[PDB]
């Protein structure tokens, strides 16, 4: 979508423009899985080296 | 947290069948030297040598 009026005034900051996010959107919450999972299992790891 | 109790009980498990198993060891081990159970007159000996 292109959510301005041609020849409208815009404030700084303001959306004027939404790229197709699905697949972005996407890749984040699988890349946050991954780190959620891969996270815990370091900090138990670093448990076990520690005995 | 680093093992179930599951394991340290299995593993303290057999660390007890062990030390059961040693005690007997040990046991039979001194009974290979057969001794006089009261001082007194001993006679002709039954058993022989080399004998089972």
């Amino acid at each position: 979508k292109r959510l301005f009026k041609e020849g409208s005034d815009v404030k700084a900051g303001q959306q004027l423009y939404q790229i197709d996010p699905a697949t972005y959107e996407a890749d984040y919450q699988s890349a946050q899985a991954n780190l959620a999972s891969t996270q815990e299992q370091a900090q138990r790891y670093k448990l076990l080296v520690a005995d | 947290q680093a093992v179930s109790k599951q394991q340290y009980a299995d593993a303290n498990a057999a660390y007890l069948q062990s030390k059961a198993a040693v005690e007997q060891a040990r046991i039979n081990l001194r009974y290979t030297k057969v001794l006089s159970p009261i001082s007194g007159r001993i006679g002709r000996s039954a058993v022989t040598e080399g004998a089972l």
